[PDB]
RNA sequence: CGCGGGGUGGAGCAGCCUGGUAGCUCGUCGGGCUCAUAACCCGAAGGUCGUCGGUUCAAAUCCGGCCCCCGCAACCA
RNA sequence: CGCGGGGUGGAGCAGCCUGGUAGCUCGUCGGGCUCAUAACCCGAAGGUCGUCGGUUCAAAUCCGGCCCCCGCAACCA
RNA sequence: UCCCCCGUGCCCAUAGCGGCGUGGAACCACCCGUUCCCAUUCCGAACACGGAAGUGAAACGCGCCAGCGCCGAUGGUACUGGGCGGGCGACCGCCUGGGAGAGUAGGUCGGUGCGGGGGA
RNA sequence: GGUCGCCUCCUAAAAGGUAACGGAGGCGCCCAAAGGUCCCCUCAGGCGGGACGGAAAUCCGCCGGAGAGCGCAAGGGUAGAAGGGGGCCUGACUGCGAGGCCUGCAAGCCGAGCAGGGGCGAAAGCCGGGCCUAGUGAACCGGUGGUCCCGUGUGGAAGG
RNA sequence: GUAGAGCACUGAUAGGGCUAGGGGGCCCACCAGCCUACCAAACCCUGUCAAACUCCGAAGGGUCCCAGGUGGAGCCUGGG
């Protein structure tokens, strides 16, 4: 639906490592990407100032897509909660947008943070799944410096019809990503 | 002593007690047991008192098994107070007891041992009773 | 004497009954109009030729004759067959 | 009522006549009412406001 | 369980079984769509106009307007005009609309 | 049992009604003054608010029950 | 329900009476002096003159609405 | 007139959960795209249209068995409407119609009604 | 000393009703959205993952029939919505009311349908406030606004 | 929706198994060893209690239809 490199890495040379892997029978069951829901929640903003969205503008350079907001569930003491503040951002990523975000964090970004040392593994969900976070928001040049204030970051999962952990590491180790251990 | 050390209510109706036993019929525990053989309500003071008998009977062995427990509030108005004006205050707490239901059943010694314990235990017992073996019957349900 | 110094109590009260259940009975020929079941929640649900007012009280829409039905997990209804 | 709820009777507009009467606060929309209602009056629907009760 | 699919159904169902007038059931694949008119006391059906068994093809929606108007051809003939519509699941737009609008030009009353 | 009162940094007092708000005075510890001590001047330290459980998003606070303290009737012809 | 007068710095507050600068003394930091603590002497801090809204070259002073507290006068089936 | 799918009720878990297999010929689902109508507090996820390359992996349809769920008698007992009895009292017992709940033996991976389509 | 009206549960003995200075709890308000409707969404919770960020801030995954929510107490009810979100809205209309619940009286309660003129919806339809059951007061005496009915010889005005 | 009975819900509950936390060890005291005739949540087993708990549930009671029922029955309007 649009040229990306990575649509095609996947296709042209993800797909089949794959199939060779753990032999599968039928076409769909192959693993395969779905969405990058990407949580920026700040909790900084609830009955705090506004700007909330001065990331909710950054957020959209990144993903391309705008934000969303997320309200307050329950109302808590210990941290300034009233049922109904805002917290948080999330966006949803798919389509051939989902696939343009990691082919630019996956093989630019990644490596854009000082003292990196590849992803941690055991992170793994269970029935086919990953996330994790990050901290720096200039960890891509589409965000750059002069846009300065402060540093906020953000939560990610990423989803995938992988049916386990394990062939689900293969996915994400094929696509590109530098594990740890 | 042996109060719930929670409840719903505070306060409990007094009620009848009609009839025999529900539960509780058959040993299950121990290979003795006391048996009621006539209704009562019997108390955290009786339950503990017929207890602590047996204990010091066969010091040092055994295992007794309790299995009646004082729940329901045994309620009563002060002294040289009249009829009315609230409903009495709690002292104390009892077992509700029909004919037929275990209380006490020992377990692993001697059979003359339990054959005492269990016979000392009916004396601290506001009731009649009646000792009993471990049975074929009690096994079949 | 024997009044002296005691005390009373906190609580003592009750609410007015409310005379509420079924009004009508199977088999019972009925106006349109008349109250087939009073109730607080639906224990009852309205039927053919049933209506059921701001407090779930079931009415007959048309004369006929009250019957009534239990169809399990989706309850109790409550209807009228209207003798024509 | 008691004080921050008012009691008011809904005013009028196309022939001044009162209609109608109900309820409403001051300390949450302190600022004068709005429904429309049909008029016995006028025979004919208007938007209304308010005067003290 | 239940998806958020068939509550939806239920939903829009349950209302217009209420009011006791006839029943225009409306399915719809991607391939085609369907209709059929129900009593809903008895638990019958009235009369059944088709896109597959019409065997009419060019377009979802275009098609669907004929088989619509087809319906209420084959139900007048009959004696139906009260008929309240069933939009199952479906947003009323386009697809389903087209089947409406159809039996609603044949003569049909809702 | 029953009425009503107050329990809070070591002593003595506010903060309770109106639910997010530890206050004052001594006292204390640590710096000066003075040959020395106090006086006196200069900084700091110090309590899950009787206690179980309660309601609110939270309890000094609103809320029920024994544990205390305190006036407190109990006429008994 | 009806009539008297009002907020102006955080308090207090005449200015307002009379159409021209937002102000007296109380409170802060600072300097003076200081046995200290005083009072004293210098200085700045500080405000939107209940609110709109208006007559005017102009308004704290003047008019309308209002608002909010003081008060007064009655009435309460 | 038997069979198979699609729609839709009726029954109210003996129908369900989980499991093994399974069917794309037709229907159905995923599916292709996001121009148009329509849609997202972000996203074509849903809802929406335009189609038809692929696929029955998912979902669903149909089969399989009792791990769970669930239905679960007969016999007997509890209690009991009516009528009586012996006890100083506590409470027990008898005739007479009625008769559970638990538990046992067991049952169950459904039964169906009109309409439509499609091969005997 | 405590109590006095209304609501919830129990006592109350499987229709209703039922006492006690019997065991327990609540009301004297609240909302122009918390109302109307048309549309869409489905919980509490538990395990794995999750930069800050924790027992719980927002996030992802399977798990789950209702144990959450429904303004406040309790009960019944309730996702096949009564709960959560949005678009348009004001029926929180008027003129009436078959028939019934309850019932000593007076009260209270439920209400299809007809007319008028509106709202939301393509529509079938639904709206005479709120999931329901408390959130209150007879008659008398007056206040305010309309009407244009009475008004002491007639017309006014006073007064009703 | 009661007697009974039951534990599916709100709670109580005694022994046992499991098992977060907590406490005594003690290795050691920087983090960490994970060991516990001690306490103990949630859960599983045996075994139980409840007017304001009910997965269930009698006899019975209510009431409408039909039939029996001529009774100091019944029904309406009135006077005491
Ligand atoms: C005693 N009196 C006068 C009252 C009578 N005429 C006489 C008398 O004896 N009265 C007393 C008589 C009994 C009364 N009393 C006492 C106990 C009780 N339980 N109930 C009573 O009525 O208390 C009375 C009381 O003090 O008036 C005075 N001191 N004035
Ligand atoms: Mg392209
Ligand atoms: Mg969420
Ligand atoms: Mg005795
Ligand atoms: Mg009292
Ligand atoms: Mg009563
Ligand atoms: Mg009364
Ligand atoms: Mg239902
Ligand atoms: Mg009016
Ligand atoms: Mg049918
Ligand atoms: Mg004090
Ligand atoms: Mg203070
Ligand atoms: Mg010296
Ligand atoms: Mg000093
Ligand atoms: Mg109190
Ligand atoms: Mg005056
Ligand atoms: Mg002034
Ligand atoms: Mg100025
Ligand atoms: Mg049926
Ligand atoms: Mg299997
Ligand atoms: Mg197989
Ligand atoms: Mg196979
Ligand atoms: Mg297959
Ligand atoms: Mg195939
Ligand atoms: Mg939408
Ligand atoms: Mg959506
Ligand atoms: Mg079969
Ligand atoms: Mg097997
Ligand atoms: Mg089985
Ligand atoms: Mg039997
Ligand atoms: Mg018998
Ligand atoms: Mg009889
Ligand atoms: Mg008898
Ligand atoms: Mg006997
Ligand atoms: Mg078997
Ligand atoms: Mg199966
Ligand atoms: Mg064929
Ligand atoms: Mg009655
Ligand atoms: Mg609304
Ligand atoms: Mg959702
Ligand atoms: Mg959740
Ligand atoms: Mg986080
Ligand atoms: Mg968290
Ligand atoms: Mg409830
Ligand atoms: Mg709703
Ligand atoms: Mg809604
Ligand atoms: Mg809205
Ligand atoms: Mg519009
Ligand atoms: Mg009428
Ligand atoms: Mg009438
Ligand atoms: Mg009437
Ligand atoms: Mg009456
Ligand atoms: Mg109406
Ligand atoms: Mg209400
Ligand atoms: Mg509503
Ligand atoms: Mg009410
Ligand atoms: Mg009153
Ligand atoms: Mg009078
Ligand atoms: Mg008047
Ligand atoms: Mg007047
Ligand atoms: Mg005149
Ligand atoms: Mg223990
Ligand atoms: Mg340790
Ligand atoms: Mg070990
Ligand atoms: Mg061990
Ligand atoms: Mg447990
Ligand atoms: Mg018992
Ligand atoms: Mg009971
Ligand atoms: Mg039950
Ligand atoms: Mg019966
Ligand atoms: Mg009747
Ligand atoms: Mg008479
Ligand atoms: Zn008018």
């Amino acid at each position: 639906p649009l040229d990306l490199a990575l649509k095609r890495k996947y296709y042209e040379e993800v797909r089949p490592e794959l199939i060779r892997r753990f032999g599968y029978q039928n076409v769909w069951e192959v693993p395969r990407l779905e969405k990058v829901v990407i949580n920026q929640g700040l909790g900084e903003a609830k009955e705090d100032a506004r700007i909330l969205e001065k990331a909710a503008q950054e957020l959209a350079l990144i993903t391309g897509q705008k934000p969303a907001v997320t309200r307050a569930k329950k109302s808590i003491s210990n941290f300034k909660l009233r049922k109904g503040m805002p917290i948080g951002l999330r966006v949803t990523l798919r389509r051939d947008r989902m696939w343009i975000f990691l082919e630019k964090l996956l093989n630019v970004a990644l490596p854009r943070i000082r003292d990196f040392r590849g992803l941690n593994p055991n992170s793994f969900d269970g029935r086919g799944n990953y996330n994790l976070g990050l901290r720096e928001q200039l960890i891509f040049p589409e965000i750059t410096y002069d846009m300065v204030d402060a540093l906020r970051g953000m939560d990610i999962a990423v989803v995938t019809t992988a049916e386990t952990d394990e062939e689900a590491r293969a996915l994400l180790e094929l696509l590109g990503f530098p594990f740890r251990k | 002593m042996l109060m719930p050390r929670r409840m719903k209510y505070r306060k409990q109706q007094r009620g009848r007690l009609k009839g025999a036993t529900k539960g509780g019929d058959y040993v299950a525990f121990g290979d003795f047991g006391l048996v009621a053989l006539e209704p009562a309500w019997i108390t955290a003071q009786q339950i503990e008192a017929a207890r602590v008998a047996m204990v010091r009977h066969f010091r040092r062995g055994g295992k007794i098994f309790i299995r009646i427990f004082p729940d329901k509030p045994y309620t009563k108005k002060p002294l040289e107070v009249r009829m009315g004006k609230g409903k009495g205050n709690v002292e104390g707490y009892v077992a509700v007891v029909k004919p037929g239901r275990v209380m006490f059943e020992v377990a692993g010694v001697t059979e003359e041992q339990a054959m005492e314990a269990l016979r000392i235990a009916g004396h601290k017992l506001p009731i009649k009773t009646k000792i009993v073996r471990r049975d074929a019957y009690d096994e079949a349900q | 004497a024997h009044k002296k110094g005691l005390g009373s109590t906190r609580n003592g009260r009750d609410s007015q009954a409310k005379r509420l259940g079924v009004k009508r009975y199977e088999g019972q020929v009925v106006r349109a109009g008349n109250i087939l079941v009073r109730q607080r929640g639906t224990r009852f649900k309205p039927g053919k030729n049933v209506g059921m007012g701001r407090d779930f009280t079931l009415f007959a829409l048309v004369d006929g004759v009250v019957e009534f039905q239990d169809r399990g997990r989706l309850g109790r209804y409550v209807h009228v067959r209207p003798l024509a | 009522a008691s004080e921050v709820r008012i009691k008011l009777l809904l005013e009028c507009t196309e022939c001044k006549r009162r209609n109608y009467a109900t309820e409403k606060n001051k300390r949450n929309t302190p600022n004068k009412l709005e429904l429309r209602k049909y008029c016995p009056w006028c025979r004919k629907h208007t938007v209304h406001r308010e005067v003290k009760i | 369980r239940l998806t958020a699919y068939e509550r939806r159904k239920f939903r829009v169902r349950n209302r217009i079984k209420r009011t006791g007038r006839l029943r225009l059931s409306v399915f719809r694949s991607l391939k085609h769509i369907y209709a059929q008119i129900i009593d809903d006391e008895k638990g019958v059906t009235l009369v059944s106009a088709s896109s597959l068994a019409l065997k009419l093809k060019g377009n979802k929606t275009e098609v669907a307007r004929q088989v619509g108007r087809a319906l209420a051809e084959k139900a007048l003939a009959l004696g139906i005009k009260q008929v309240a519509f069933d939009r199952g699941p479906y947003k009323y737009h386009g697809r389903v609309k087209a089947l409406a609008e159809g039996a609603r030009e044949g003569g049909l009353e809702f």
